[PDB]
């Protein structure tokens, strides 16, 4: 009675896209995409620095 | 069952009644309601809403 529920602004199908973008940026670029342009590096060469 | 009259839910609101004249159960649902919101650009720009 007078008690509604409002839906969120971002659906699940968009949060999934953000998560996938984060994964694809941290797999093929290392940590470099968090400070500027994203740069390539092979994965066994990223793990060496880690 | 052939001796109940009303119906009630987990929060104790009536949600089913049986008709006295013809013995049949009528489901009840409240009328629609909700909030109303107005979308507007600035009055410096337009007056459409
Ligand atoms: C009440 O009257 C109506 C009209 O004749 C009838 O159909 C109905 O069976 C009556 N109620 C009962 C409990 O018999």
């Amino acid at each position: 009675n007078g008690l509604t529920v409002l839906p969120p602004l971002l659906t699940d199908e968009m949060i999934a896209q953000y998560t996938s973008a984060l994964l694809a940026g941290t797999i093929t670029s290392g940590w470099t995409f968090g400070a500027g342009p994203a740069l390539q590096i092979p994965f066994p060469m990223q793990m060496a620095y880690r | 069952l052939p001796f109940q009259q009303f119906g009630r839910d987990i929060v104790d609101t009536t949600d089913a009644v049986r008709d006295p004249q013809t013995l049949e159960i009528l489901d009840i649902t409240p009328c629609s309601f909700g909030g109303v919101s107005v979308i507007t650009p600035g009055t410096n720009t337009s007056n459409q809403v």
